[PDB]
């Protein structure tokens, strides 16, 4: 296998967050949810998809943001949409005008109230009035339902009164007066008997009998939810001391008991019930299960998050951590993507979360060690070329110092140099740099291709910094140049060019070419910086080599062999004076003679 | 130089082999000292350092340094002798007593493990003992993660030990001979028996913690399986077939793992990578599912 399937999916999702981050940065109006809804259409997602539409309706669906009110609206609108669609398709085309009332009459008449019509409704002039009121109510068209009742020809008319004021108010029709009276009538007359829809209207409007369920006409799971939502009374529930209060909390618990995901079958639908019910945490957790698609749970959470929920990793709900853990999968492979996800953490605006974000990024940089990608790269003057994080911005200098110091512990030189460049500690960079180039200079030969490494690194920095307003110490730079000179000597040492090597070595002004001034070379030796003091071993012996090979005794006129001979002599006196302060290879002698 | 330390290392090996010490408590001390010594000798260095040293030896162009390699060789010789004897003692001991001293002995076994990887041990150890016991203990690992809640406490003991056991298993798998021994011990079978994989973790303490923990077990076991697979000849070899069966039988978990988030995500991400490595490493699980 291979499952390009997810990776493709991973990328598609990553793409969407990426665009979302671009919008936030660019102050755009990109909707997250529409974006998923578009993709989600394809399949299995037909659940996840409905979930997204639920969230989207919530877009700016605050509009204040009342839990049950919005859930009710979603269910009510969904039903309405369903109704409109049925009407919107042949018939008659319904005979009359497209009014909402007629659309519902159509649903009731054409849709499945009749296979070929009949049974136990109260009907006048071919129309079940109570069913109509119930469905209109279901649609959210309370006003119309009220009007139907008004016109009704009925004789429970006291109820008619109680419908109108239920409607007039916020729909929590609370008269300090009659509600009590309505309840008694329900129990005595209505409760043991009647037309199912009539009972529904009384029960639902009245909140008559808190033991809950409507016998005959609960036909759908959403019908089931809607009914329950209607029943709860949030406001001024605490006030009034009867225990006929039904709360969202109570509703939420019932959904938990057993009702269970299994019970909400279409398990498919359970997800939606959780969102509607306000069990966001549970909802993410539930999405957290099949394949939960950790990916899906993460993004949904992101969406709830945009909504400003999350108001206080299979089972770990906190947004920061949900995101962070998600990153664990891909972070090594796709550090850029990880950054994009971590960035969402800020979406929950407030301190704490902000630090969590910062810590997460800091944690990402450390141990991923993707410095160039994350932090930045190469100056060519022109400061840093921004890393992905920098595009996001801010605390970046302190992270660098932290990382760089750590590099120092590990001894990950190169990383340290890289980090310090970003730090813009120019002096520090060269000094670390001198050390790196300095060793690797002393050693044994056969190396140094002309294109890449510590030497090459050396060349980069010098060209780079020195011309430009150089902040480094003169001393530091000086050793730097010396190391470079010695290196060029290496390039030309071997690959022929014997003569050229002597010229350059002499230029170094380290080794006595002149007279017996070898000793002055002693006096100036101990003074030498640690980096050079180490390198001298090869300087000598390079000299006695070229000196040897060049001064190969020639065949058969001016031939001044004497020089390039005196040079060896002075050099040997030099080597003779400091052998103890040298590694211990006066095997200059072997090359010296023949 | 920790030469002076070397002598103590020898004494420690001597006592352990002797298995004198009514107290496992005593042996725990021996294990601890040995552990530090093994760790101390190789300050964290990785294959790069070894390669550099070899080149320098390259050959003794001039005067080379081969100090750390020489030190490791001396340690390994000492250890070998004493070794067969002591391996017996260390494993049996293991089990019991000391769930305590355990934290100490499993850590000692793992350090030792790198060094003396390769060699020696594989043969000795193999046989015995260990394998049989360790595979059976995989099964029981699943059961042990549940018992995990209870014992959170007795957890301290065992985290020091159970994690150490997984590590020991992973290390054996990294090499050819070790992987063979684990597989011979019937690794796939024990894993089937543990039933760690043949389930869904989400199904089911703060829930994100349990998911992190369960997924955590899954990542190490999955690494052990991937390592055993690759470490043989993953191709026509028998190993490839066994791993494929592993994937297909525990399919849909692999698929399910692919999407979501948290530290839990981090563990999930690692698990996902591990499956991917298993996939390509075998006959492409996809390739097989033509």
């Amino acid at each position: 296998p291979g499952r390009s399937s997810l990776d493709n999916i991973e990328m598609a999702y990553a793409r969407q967050i990426y665009i979302y981050n671009e919008k936030i940065v660019n102050g755009h109006l990109q909707p997250n949810l529409v974006d998923l809804c578009a993709s989600v259409a394809e399949l299995d997602d037909k659940s996840i998809s409905d979930m997204w539409t639920m969230v989207k309706q919530m877009t700016d669906v605050l509009v204040r943001m009342e839990f049950v009110r919005q859930a009710l609206a979603y269910l009510e609108q969904s039903y309405k949409n369903y109704t409109l669609v049925t009407v919107f398709g042949n018939l008659h085309q319904l005979g009359g005008v497209p009014g909402t009332y007629q659309l519902v009459r159509s649903f009731l008449n054409i849709k499945l109230p009749a296979p070929l019509p009949g049974l136990q409704d109260g009907e006048v002039e071919g129309h079940p009035v109570w069913a109509l009121i119930y469905y209109c109510m279901r649609c959210g068209d309370l006003l119309a339902a009220s009007q139907v009742v008004n016109r009704a020809q009925h004789q429970l008319g006291e109820f008619k009164t109680w419908f109108q004021e239920y409607m007039n108010s916020k729909d929590r029709r609370l008269s300090p007066a009659t509600e009590n009276k309505l309840r008694l009538h329900y129990r005595r007359a209505l409760r043991n008997n009647t037309d199912p829809y009539k009972r529904a209207v009384y029960c639902i409007i009245g909140r008559c009998d808190v033991t809950d369920n409507q016998s005959e006409v609960a036909d759908k799971t959403e019908d089931y939810l809607w009914l329950k939502l209607n029943q709860v009374c949030f406001d001024d529930d605490g006030t009034s001391s009867p225990q006929d209060r039904l709360t969202l909390s109570q509703f939420q618990k019932q959904l938990l008991e057993d009702y269970g995901e299994s019970h909400f079958t279409v398990p498919f639908l359970y997800f939606q019930v959780l969102f509607l019910t306000a069990q966001f945490e549970a909802a993410v957790a539930f999405l957290f299960r099949m394949e939960r698609l950790r990916c899906h749970a993460v993004h949904v959470a992101l969406v709830l998050f945009e909504l400003k929920l999350l108001l206080k990793c299979l089972r770990r709900l906190n947004f920061v951590r949900l995101l962070m853990l998600y990153t664990r999968k891909f972070e090594s492979t796709d550090p850029r993507e990880a950054l994009q996800y971590f960035y969402f953490l800020r979406d929950e605006k407030d301190s704490q979360g902000e630090n969590m974000f910062l810590r997460c990024v800091s944690e990402l940089v450390i141990e991923s060690r993707e410095f160039d990608m994350i932090l930045g790269k190469l100056e060519n003057d022109g400061s840093r070329k921004p890393g992905v994080i920098d595009k996001f911005t801010s605390d970046t200098k302190p992270i660098i110092n932290k990382v760089a110091s750590v590099a120092e512990n590990k001894g990950l030189f190169e990383e340290a140099a890289k980090l310090y460049d970003l730090a813009k500690n120019a002096d520090k960079v060269l000094e670390l740099m001198n050390k790196l180039l300095s060793p690797v200079v002393p050693q044994i030969s056969a190396p140094q291709s002309n294109k890449e490494r510590l030497k090459n690194m050396a060349l980069s920095i010098a060209e780079r910094y020195r011309a430009q307003g150089i902040s480094a110490n003169k001393f530091v730079d000086s050793t730097f140049y010396l190391l470079l000179d010695l290196i060029t000597f290496f390039d030309e040492y071997h690959s022929g060019h014997i003569d050229r090597a002597f010229d350059i070595i002499e230029r170094l002004k380290l080794v006595p070419l002149n007279q017996e001034s070898v000793e002055e070379r002693v006096a100036a030796f101990r003074n030498f910086s640690d980096e050079i003091r180490h390198n001298l071993s090869e300087v000598l012996l390079a000299t006695m080599n070229i000196l040897f090979t060049q001064f190969k005794r020639l065949k058969g006129i001016e031939d001044r062999d004497s020089q390039l001979r005196s040079q060896a002599r002075t050099l040997i006196t030099f080597a003779g004076m400091i052998p103890y302060r040298t590694s211990g290879d006066t095997n200059a002698r072997l090359v010296q003679m023949e | 130089g920790d030469s002076s330390l070397y002598i103590i290392l020898k004494k420690l090996l001597d006592f352990i082999l002797k298995t004198g010490g009514g107290f496992q408590r005593v042996r725990t001390h021996l294990y601890g000292s040995l552990l530090y010594y093994l760790q101390i000798a190789q300050r964290p260095d990785e294959p790069d350092t070894l390669e550099a040293a070899k080149k320098t030896m390259w050959e003794r162009l001039t005067a080379p340094e081969d100090v750390f390699s020489k030190l490791q060789r001396e340690n390994i010789a000492i250890i070998e002798s004493y070794g067969a004897a002591l391996m017996e003692v260390v494993c049996r001991d293991a089990c019991d007593g000391h769930e305590i001293g355990r934290m100490l002995a499993l850590a000692l076994l793992d350090r030792i493990v790198s060094v003396d990887k390769q060699q020696q041990w594989l043969l000795y150890l193999s046989n015995s003992g260990y394998l049989k016991v360790l595979v059976d203990s995989l099964v029981e690992d699943d059961r042990t993660l549940q018992s995990l809640l209870t014992p959170q406490p007795p957890l301290l003991k065992a985290l020091y030990t159970y994690e150490s056991k997984m590590a020991f298993l992973t290390r054996v798998a990294k090499i050819q001979q070790g992987a063979l021994e684990l597989l011979r011990s019937g690794v796939i079978v024990r894993l089937a028996q543990c039933q760690v994989y043949d389930m869904r973790p989400e199904t089911d303490m703060f829930i994100p913690t349990p998911v992190d923990r369960y997924r955590q077990i899954l990542l190490p076991a999955l690494q052990l399986c991937q390592v055993i697979l690759t470490s043989s000849m993953a191709q026509h070899l028998q190993a490839a077939g066994q791993v494929l069966q592993f994937l297909i039988s525990h399919s849909d978990t692999i698929q399910a793992i692919l999407r979501c988030q948290d530290v839990s995500a981090g563990s999930l991400q690692e698990l996902a990578l591990l499956t991917g490595i298993i996939s390509k490493a075998a006959l492409p699980g996809i390739l097989s599912e033509l």
